[PDB]
């Protein structure tokens, strides 16, 4: 996660690897074709670069199930 | 609010006496002396003004003196935006107590009103004491002459003799030998005032506007609170002055 | 500065003026009712220690609303080095009475002070809880209002010196208790001076 | 009892009054000031009792202080008004205040009367008391809805003082308050009498028929 | 670091911090650009007028029904700019102020005054840890009885000030300085030209130029004390105005 | 950091778990109840018998008709027992019957748990309480011994036993109590559960006794009768 | 972009000589005759103070 | 209001003597822009320049300088939100006053009671301790007072005293050019003379504004006059 | 948003870099895990349409209220998690409650949609007390604006609408009121194809039955706000089923 | 004005936070014992570091509550506990001792007062945003039978009748001890009761017969404070006959 001032520590091959992904996802280095499949249960500690539609196009959400899924499963 | 910005300002210590009181004290320490000395007839203050630079209108008659009633005055070491919330309410219990009952107010009946708001504020309600320890002098009908402090907490001791500010240690010792209980005339308890302001702040000097002594006297069957004027407390300098070089060799 | 009916056994006060001088007279009158036992009691008091405020009827809210007025006085005497002025204490006072709502318990407030430092002649009365009364002529005031205002009118010395209102003031307050209720009861004279308070205590019943 | 009125001409007010509240024809005070400078631009006149009429007119003049000092413009003659008739008839009134309310406010000059219930009206000249009547009559056609300034003092002046002489509300002396629009005018002589007492000879006890008793010093 | 560093607990709740000014008071200046507004308020001499983009997040609104602004007196009106949320809550404490005046006062009350209760309404949630300061900052327009046509804005820290021209968006600074030029060069105000100023300026900087269903103007003439809402066909008006200019 | 208002992982409330464990410090409370009255047994708790029992209380009369005997942290207790006298006593002059134990239980049961750092003020607690209390009377219908915990459950008791083991106290009932028994045995039954229940010794200064009889009020032994019943083991 | 650092890791270490390398380039002593640089950033709130 | 909300104090002492949040906000008062406050003892002048830096500012209002009443006026440093309600604060002060006083209020007595209110909000929660400092002028009781409000409560009384940016530098100067009981003149020129120590708020007349009382009461000057006074300063 | 430690996500009087509390956030995604409420504003009247779910064969219509009638006239349709939207219920009946008393007259939405809004808001400001974790819409029939709708969303943001849908398919529910002319169209029309949305939305391979309510102020019960007359109910889900097959 | 978030608060110990430490607080203080007389009832307490140069007024341990009830306190600690603390505790106890002293027409009983006392601190403990004192009291009076009590609280509101109890140094400790010291003939003329107080008091005290500080209470005549020269004369009869005992 990119969100740095840290002159104590706080590493910085971590922001790095962050950084790196979005260069190779802009569209000069191809990643037209590849797809990622990304997955998290917090969205709510990531930020905007790494995220936001266009980037990762599709967003696909999975709300809580209800009686029928849970019937299917059974 | 939130208890994440609670580790618990009010508390009790298991060693008894709260952290923000102690705190407090040397805060009170950094302030400028203020004693109060007994005489036999009287009771004095003796304090050192806040201000000490050129600029100064002089609307109070001293930032440190209060005169709170026509019997009561008291001194603030510490905290000055503190001072004028204690000494405001002062004013009005001091005053309503001796235009009232026609019974001069004691000291150790004030303190433990005001001390009570102080108390409040270190037990409960996740505030904080004020930075102050007060000196009051005045005298009542009862004990007789008395001089009274209160600190941070809402603590009391009844002294008759007591200096607080920077180098209190060294004074209360020194006053120990000299003073006892009772045995200096109002000019000597004045002269002993001077003694004390003299040692502990740093200029040996002094002046009349740096110092401000203010008498308590009953003189011809009602009691006199008066500031001294810049001439009074002048002559009294030039006179300690002289008495210094002999003194101490 | 709201007192309990005005049964006080004495309701007077006289004002007279001279231009070396001013002066206050009042009943040093005490106890409730007709039957006294005393004769001493404050009732005119000083306040910056030379003007005076003078609060009149029955003993115990008398003192006590004059106290704690004189807190508020106090207050604004004590932070200046210079004490407050006689035409701001004069609202001061109107507005005090006027706390007390309607269908309120009569006082009679005399106010007789030199002004502080802006020098001329003030004398006043209030009564009920009424509209400012600034005069610079001569004031009396109680409840035998009119029994007052004549002798009021009746010492003014312009040109003789302070002691000469004093010896015709005696002779004033006593033909005054003759004629009233209001007046006696033992008689304090107070010539104020603009440095200090002379109270001077008058023979007469 | 009192004696108050204002004239409607240029600036906002020229006020007249007696200084003497008489209850009836005997004095309780001898001088006082029944038209008012609180501000200098809300003057405000009074009659009737002078307990109900004081406070009316100080709670106006509270409210008004705020709003002249944030704005650094004009008094609003509206806005005093609408507070005596609310504020007063809520405390229901002790007796009854005939009030002159006056306010230059951004537009021409306002002047009001609050009766003796508790009112906000609208004419352009008052006059209250028990006088009312009588300090009209010479009012209404003296002043013909504006005149010259400097005309209106000497003709106001002559009506004041036909209300003290003729009526018997007024001991004294007669005073009048005189605003353009922030103007602070006093005069205290709109009637020609001696103020007080006149000893050309001085005896008001026989030479030292009494003596000086005691002097103390109270400290 | 700066902008998110302890020092008491003022990057939290609002007392004063290394910075010189208070953290949690800071983010609430950053919080207007996030709602995407941008406004050019000036001072004409027959109207007092401002402009200020109007969010329009969907296609199934009706347009009286979704605007940001408000009628706060029938002698004021305002623009919200900043954060939505925060406009809507804000607007409702205005109400009550300009109320609680109308029936003491007995008439209109000034647009200083206005600003002056609202001002002290936003220090208030400044002041307090209890609640957190306003996102938004209410720029009023309006007739002043006798000073003329006046603007005056309030912080979303609550302290106001008077303008001949102001602007509080996205971009406060550079509006700002296109918006003094404009004044500067001096073409005059009557009721057409300050508004067309008003809306360029807003136009040049963001550089989009708009549909009369996105920017929204809104007036105090002297016809009438009362405030209006334009509507499309009269905002057209004023966008076809702005070519061939000055 | 968050409170103990808050749930803990287990579904249960963080504040209630920890009450219960408090209890357990303190002093016992052994009532049983027999036809033939309800008997209260408390230990005093001493430190030496040079401690005067002369108005020791822990064994007090809410009515005189019904008494109650305290258990758990002692403190925490007083006000409780303090409390609960004005509220069966507003009961009793209203109604003028004599009161039911039952009725006097449910009553001091919701005052249990109002706790809460937030919709709470001086007069309602911020923490619960961790008191059990036995209360023993004698009613219209008859004798009745009512048992109330911190979680406000209320039950009707024959014999009940609460103490510095609660698990300890009760074990102990099972093999000395049975069913139908005399009111003479009844308070013997509790002197031998007593110090089973304390870690401290049977002593006429460290044991309290008081009957609650029909026809008879609540009535507080003395050094002689607190000695009869210690020789009964 | 590095910070003053000198509190870092091995990873900071290195990132403030890079940066201190483009500094004296860029706009130092040597001078750019037609090259220019083009630097793309999401948030600048990492980079130097002197940057 | 329609929550529970706080009560706890954000400051705690120090094992030094402190309260840790005053002093950052006596570093608030430095960054304003300088104001300046003397009491000559022929009047009270508070002067301040006002950092616009555009002139788009249409005040004939509100200002840096505000009356308070007809004999107070207020004058602050640092940040104008703070000051919002202060201003405020001391116009209902002024009217408790002049209800039963009928006097607006003095000076003396105006600071107590601000500075009872300044210390409850250091001391209760849910409040925090201002950063602003206050120069209050009255001329009442024919007398001129000057008094100087820290963000604390404190309140001293002074002769001369400075606020704002290089504050140091202007109390230094004050002393040296300015003497106790000098002159209505002196007291006006070295005021002006601490604004132009450090400017750099748009020189033009509308960015600098002073007021005065004096024995007819308080008014605020026009921007044109204070231009003249400045003019003098190189 | 952030996962910080202490603070910003933690409380709520607390703003994050930018200005946003994280915790209102948090709460918006609340009202997309249950069912859809559609409402749309007619010109005659509101019609309002909320599917609950059967969830338990062993329940009855008035069972897990997601409508509630606010006044006489005043509807208020909420989707997402049922605790915060009674809250927002009772403030909505009072506030309703008091202006056709006193007034006497029905009451133009705007302000109170305004209103509601304030009190969503100012619980967010607050530390103490949360954010709603509700999106409700608020719909009437008045004689100084005809019908009117808005809709205010978890954050205390008003916004009016021709036709709305908050719920777990919002995109697809907005999109069918798009296509189809409903904004000025007659009530008694309306309540058959609002239904036929909440068909849609709904599968038989996620819920297995659902209960329809949906509530009239229009025409058929002369501007007066009941839940729908159970003959009429049954016309309406009985098209919504026929039609999509 | 109490806190928002309560100071006490039920947590896993056993008791609670400020009851833990207040048990600590009075341990580790000095010595305050109270012995029980059939003449007068006698109490005193180890410290006050009197050295001539101050005089105690109200600066006393020892505070009559009533004409025949007085409570000693021992507020005191590793560092001294507050004298601040004990003051609440008293002022609330004296107003209700003196309305029970009205009601009953014999001398006050000792019992609701301790009782009440006792409640006083507990309410505390269950009262938003406040703690329990750090104190422990021997509550003494004569009842409406003339019955003399010492009684005793602990911090948190707990109440027993004793013969003699002595709190601080180790509670247990003292009192253990003054059970040793305590002698029914030596309670039978008035200055033997004040003798076994004394005893105690002289163990580890720093300059004793200055710092001890004993006050007597007759049967409903006031508190009779004694100074310390005066009890100086007692405390050398002792400690002689003390060091024969050796």
């Amino acid at each position: 996660t990119k969100r740095f001032d840290s002159e104590k520590a706080g590493d910085r091959e971590v922001q790095r690897t962050m950084l790196e992904l979005l260069n190779q996802l802009d569209g000069f280095q191809p990643n037209t074709q590849v797809k990622v499949i990304a997955a998290t249960n917090r969205v709510d500690i990531l930020d905007p670069a790494l995220l936001r539609s266009g980037r990762l196009d599709r967003k696909i959400e999975f709300p809580m199930p209800n009686e029928e899924a849970r019937a299917r499963i059974m | 609010m939130s208890r994440r910005y609670d580790s618990r300002t009010t508390i009790f210590s298991p060693e008894g006496r709260l952290y923000q009181v102690e705190y407090a004290m040397e805060a009170i320490g950094h302030a400028g002396t203020c004693l109060g000395i007994l005489a036999n007839d009287g009771v004095l203050l003796a304090a050192e003004r806040r201000n000490i630079h050129k600029l100064l209108d002089e609307v109070f008659f001293s930032e440190k003196i209060y005169k709170l009633n026509e019997d009561m005055a008291c001194s603030v070491a510490g905290i000055t935006s503190d001072a004028n919330v204690l000494t405001n309410e002062l004013r009005l219990i001091a005053q309503r107590y001796l235009l009232q009952y026609q019974e001069p107010i004691p000291c150790e009946q004030l303190v433990t009103a005001l001390c009570d708001i102080k108390q409040a504020y270190t037990q409960f309600g996740g505030k904080r004491p004020f930075g102050v320890s007060l000196l009051y002098i005045g005298w009542d009908k009862h004990y007789g002459f008395q001089l009274y402090q209160s600190d941070p907490s809402g603590n009391y001791g009844g002294w008759k003799a007591t200096c607080i500010g920077n180098n209190s240690a060294a004074a209360v010792s020194m006053l120990k030998q000299d003073y006892k209980e009772g045995e200096m005339t109002l000019k000597s308890a004045l002269a002993l005032a001077v003694k004390v302001l003299n040692k502990t702040m740093d200029v040996s000097k002094l002046s009349a506007e740096k110092v401000e002594i203010a008498t308590l006297t009953r003189e011809n069957g009602k009691t006199v609170i008066r500031v001294l004027k810049q001439k009074e407390v002048e002559q009294l300098i030039k006179k300690h002055e002289e008495e210094e070089a002999k003194a101490e060799r | 500065m709201s007192v309990m009916s005005y049964n006080g056994g004495a309701v007077m006060a006289m004002k007279g003026k001279n231009c070396v001088a001013i002066a206050a007279d009042r009943r040093f009158g005490i106890q409730a009712q007709m039957v006294t036992t005393d004769f001493q009691k404050i009732f005119p008091m000083g306040d910056r220690l030379y003007i005076g405020l003078a609060g009149l009827a029955t003993d115990v809210q008398t003192v006590a609303q004059r106290l704690k007025f004189r807190l508020n006085l106090y207050e604004l005497k004590e932070g200046r080095q210079i004490k407050p002025y006689t035409l701001m204490s004069m609202v001061a006072n109107l507005l005090y009475e006027k706390r007390f709502g309607p269908y309120y318990t009569e006082p009679v407030i005399a106010g007789l002070d030199p002004k502080t430092f802006k020098p001329f002649i003030c004398s006043l009365d209030l009564i009920g809880c009424p509209m400012v009364t600034d005069d610079f002529v001569v004031s009396g005031t109680c409840s035998e209002q009119m029994y007052g205002m004549c002798e009021s009118l009746w010492e003014p010395n312009m040109d003789p010196e302070h002691l000469f209102e004093t010896i015709s003031q005696a002779m004033l307050n006593a033909v005054d208790r003759d004629a009233v209720s209001g007046m006696g009861v033992i008689v304090h004279i107070i010539e104020k001076d603009k440095i200090t308070t002379r109270t001077l205590k008058a023979r007469m019943d | 009892t009192t004696i108050a009125g204002v004239v409607y001409k240029d600036g906002i007010v020229l006020g007249a009054d007696t200084r003497a509240t008489e209850g009836m024809v005997v004095a309780d005070k001898n001088c006082s000031k029944i038209h008012f400078i609180s501000p200098n631009i809300y003057c405000c006149g009074a009659g009737t009792a002078a307990d109900t009429d004081m406070t009316t007119q100080l709670i106006s003049s509270n409210l008004e202080l705020h709003s002249l000092t944030t704005g650094r413009l004009p008094r609003v003659v509206t806005a005093n008004r609408m507070l005596k008739q609310m504020l007063f008839r809520y405390q229901g009134y002790i007796g009854a205040a005939l009030v002159l309310g006056g306010v230059d406010v951004t537009g021409p000059h306002l002047y009001s009367i609050y009766p003796h219930g508790s009112t906000d009206k609208l004419p352009y000249v008052t006059m209250g008391s028990g006088s009312l009547a009588a300090m009209a009559v010479f009012e209404d056609k003296f002043r013909p809805d504006m005149e010259e300034e400097e005309a209106k003092k000497l003709v106001s002046e002559a009506i004041a003082a036909g209300i003290f002489n003729d009526l018997g509300s007024g001991s004294n002396i007669d005073l009048c308050v005189i605003s353009k629009s922030k103007l602070d005018f006093l005069r205290p002589y709109s009637v020609p009498n001696k103020k007080g007492t006149r000893f050309g000879r001085y005896r008001c006890e026989k030479g030292t028929t009494a003596v000086l008793t005691e002097k103390v010093t109270p400290l | 670091m700066s902008r998110g560093s302890s020092a008491g607990f003022d990057r939290h709740i609002t007392i004063f911090s290394p910075e010189g000014r208070l953290y949690q008071v800071e983010y609430a200046f950053k919080a207007i650009n996030q709602g995407g507004l941008t406004s050019v308020a000036v001072r004409g001499k027959d109207c007092a007028v401002i402009v200020t983009q109007k969010k329009v997040p969907d296609k199934l609104l009706d347009s009286s029904t979704v605007t940001h602004l408000f009628k706060i007196t029938e002698n004021i009106g305002c623009v919200m700019t900043g954060m939505t949320a925060d406009s809507r809550s804000q607007v409702q404490r205005a109400r009550y102020e300009a109320a609680n005046w109308k029936y003491k006062y007995g008439y209109e009350i000034p647009v200083d005054m206005l600003c002056k209760r609202i001002a002290d309404i936003s220090q208030v949630y400044t002041q307090n840890a209890e609640m957190r300061p306003l996102g938004c900052c209410m720029i009023l327009i309006g007739i002043d009885e006798e000073q003329g046509p006046q603007v005056y804005k309030c912080d979303p820290a609550g302290y106001y000030c008077g303008f001949k021209a102001t602007a509080a968006g996205v971009k406060q600074t550079e509006s700002t300085s296109f918006l003094e030029k404009k004044v500067k060069k001096k073409f005059d105000w009557t009721f057409e030209q300050t508004v067309e100023t008003a809306i360029t300026c807003l136009s040049t900087v963001l550089s989009i130029d708009f549909k009369p269903s996105e920017i929204e103007v809104g007036v105090v003439t002297v016809e009438n004390p009362k405030f209006r809402i334009l509507t499309e066909a009269e905002i057209d008006a004023h966008l076809v105005a702005l070519a061939e200019r000055d | 950091d968050r409170g103990v208002n808050t749930f803990s992982p287990e579904g249960r409330l963080f504040q209630v778990e920890y009450a219960i464990e408090g209890h357990k410090l303190g002093s016992t409370a052994i009532g049983i109840q027999t036809s033939e009255g309800v008997c209260l047994a408390v230990e005093k708790r001493i430190t030496s018998p040079l401690m005067e029992p002369s108005s020791i209380e822990k064994i007090v009369e809410i009515d005189a008709h019904i008494g109650c005997a305290m258990s758990g942290l002692i403190a925490d207790a007083k006000t409780l027992i303090d409390k609960a006298r004005v509220e069966t006593q507003n009961h009793w002059f209203t109604y003028n019957e004599t009161m039911t134990v039952e009725s006097v239980t449910q009553a001091v049961s919701n005052l249990a748990l109002q706790f809460g750092e937030e919709d709470a003020d001086p007069g309602a607690m911020s923490r619960p309480f961790g008191v059990a209390l036995l209360f023993g009377g004698v009613d219209e219908k008859g004798p009745q011994l009512f048992h109330m915990d911190p979680s406000g459950t209320f039950v009707q008791c024959d014999a009940r036993a609460i103490g510095s083991a609660s698990e300890g106290a009760q074990s102990s009932l099972q093999e000395v109590y049975h069913k139908s028994t005399t009111l003479k045995e009844a308070i013997k039954s509790s002197l031998i559960i007593l110090k089973q229940v304390m870690e401290e010794k049977l002593n006429a200064t460290n044991i309290e006794l008081a009957t609650v009889q029909p026809g008879q009020n609540f009535h507080m032994f003395t050094k002689e009768e607190l000695e009869e019943v210690i020789k009964d083991i | 972009g590095g910070r003053r650092f000198s509190e870092g890791t091995s990873a900071d270490r290195e990132i403030q000589r890079t940066l201190m390398e483009l500094l004296n380039q860029m706009d130092g002593f040597d001078t750019l005759h037609r090259v220019k640089m083009i630097m793309a950033t999401n948030r600048p709130d990492t980079l130097d103070p002197a940057l | 209001m329609a929550e529970r909300g706080y009560s706890f104090s954000l400051t705690t002492f120090s094992p030094s003597g402190k309260l840790v949040q005053i002093e950052y906000a006596l570093a608030a008062v430095a960054g304003g822009a300088p104001s300046v406050g003397i009491k000559a003892a022929n009047g009270v002048v508070l002067a301040t320049e006002k950092k616009q830096k555009s002139i788009l500012y249409d005040e004939r209002s509100v200002h840096k300088v505000e009356p308070i009443t007809k004999h107070i006026g207020l004058v602050y440093s640092g940040m104008g939100p703070d000051y919002r309600v202060l201003v405020h604060r001391a116009r209902k002060l002024a009217q408790q006053y002049y209800l039963v006083y009928q006097e607006p209020i003095p000076t003396a007595q105006l600071v107590q009671r601000v500075a009872s209110v300044m210390q409850e909000y250091t001391q209760s929660g849910g409040v925090r301790p201002f950063g602003v400092s206050l120069l209050i002028c009255g001329w009442n009781e024919g007398r001129p007072y000057l008094f100087q409000s820290d963000p604390s409560g404190a309140y001293f009384a002074w002769k001369a005293t400075a606020m704002g940016k290089n504050y140091v530098n202007g109390k230094t100067f004050l002393e040296k050019r300015y003497n106790e009981d000098l002159e209505l003149e002196d007291a006006i020129h070295t005021a002006i003379l601490t604004l132009k120590e450090s400017f750099e708020g748009q020189m033009t007349e509308d960015n600098i504004e002073v007021g005065i009382c004096n024995e007819a009461g308080f008014r605020r000057l026009t921007p044109t006059e204070v231009r003249d006074y400045l003019a003098a300063i190189a | 948003m952030s996962s910080i430690g202490t603070g910003y996500d933690l409380s709520a009087s607390t703003f994050s870099p930018d200005g946003r509390v994280f915790q209102v956030e948090y709460a918006m995604k609340a009202v997309e895990n249950s069912s859809t409420a559609i409402g749309i504003r007619c010109k005659d009247g509101v019609v309002f349409g909320v599917e609950k779910l059967v969830l338990s064969k062993l329940y009855e219509e008035g069972s897990n209220k997601r409508l509630f009638n606010v006044d006489r006239h005043v509807g208020m349709a909420v989707a997402g998690l049922l605790a915060d939207a009674r809250s927002l219920a009772d403030i909505a009946r009072e506030e309703a409650s008091n202006f056709r008393s006193n007034f006497g007259y029905n009451i133009p939405l705007k302000h109170l949609a305004d209103r509601v809004a304030m009190y969503v808001h100012a619980y967010t400001l607050y530390s103490a007390v949360r954010p709603f974790g509700c999106s409700f819409m608020l719909g009437s029939y008045s004689v100084n604006d005809g019908a009117q709708l808005y809709m205010i969303d978890p954050s205390g943001v008003s916004y009016g609408y021709w036709g709305c849908a908050i719920g777990k398919a919002r995109q697809a529910a907005k999109t069918e009121i798009e296509k189809l002319q409903m904004k000025e169209m007659t009530c008694r029309d309306v309540v058959k194809e609002v239904a036929k949305i909440i068909y849609i939305v709904h599968d038989e391979v996620k819920d297995k039955a659902f209960e329809l309510e949906l509530s009239w102020v229009g025409e058929l019960t002369k501007g007066r706000h009941e839940i729908v007359p159970k003959d009429v109910r049954e016309e309406a889900e009985k098209y919504a089923k026929e039609s999509l097959k | 004005m109490s806190y928002d978030r309560a100071i006490t608060v039920f947590s896993p110990d056993g008791h609670l936070f400020q009851v833990e430490y207040a048990q600590e607080a009075v341990k580790k203080g000095s010595t305050a014992v109270g012995v029980r007389g059939r003449d007068i009832v006698v109490l005193g307490v180890e410290k006050k570091s009197v050295a001539k140069l101050q005089d105690e007024r109200t600066v006393r341990k020892i505070c009559a509550l009533d004409d025949n009830v007085c409570m000693a306190f021992a507020v005191v600690a590793s560092v001294s506990g507050l004298t601040a603390d004990a003051r609440i505790v008293i002022n609330r106890a004296r107003v209700e001792c003196q309305s029970h002293r009205l009601t009953v027409g014999d001398p006050v009983t000792v019992e609701y007062i301790t009782r009440y006392i006792a409640s006083l601190k507990q309410r505390y403990t269950q009262s938003n945003g406040r703690r329990p004192f750090g104190i422990s009291a021997l509550i003494v009076g004569f009842d409406f039978d003339g019955t003399p009590r010492l009684y005793q609280t602990d911090p948190s509101g707990t109440y027993h009748a004793w013969k003699a109890n002595a709190i601080g140094r180790g509670a247990k400790s003292v009192r253990e001890f003054l059970e040793k010291n305590y002698t029914d003939d030596a309670i039978e003329t008035d200055d033997l009761t004040i003798k076994l107080v004394i005893k105690a008091l002289l163990e580890v005290v720093q300059s004793g017969g200055k710092n001890i500080e004993l006050a007597v209470m007759r049967r409903d005549q006031p508190l009779k404070i004694l100074s310390p020269e005066e009890i100086e004369k007692y405390v050398a009869e002792i400690e002689k006959e003390k060091e024969e005992n050796e």
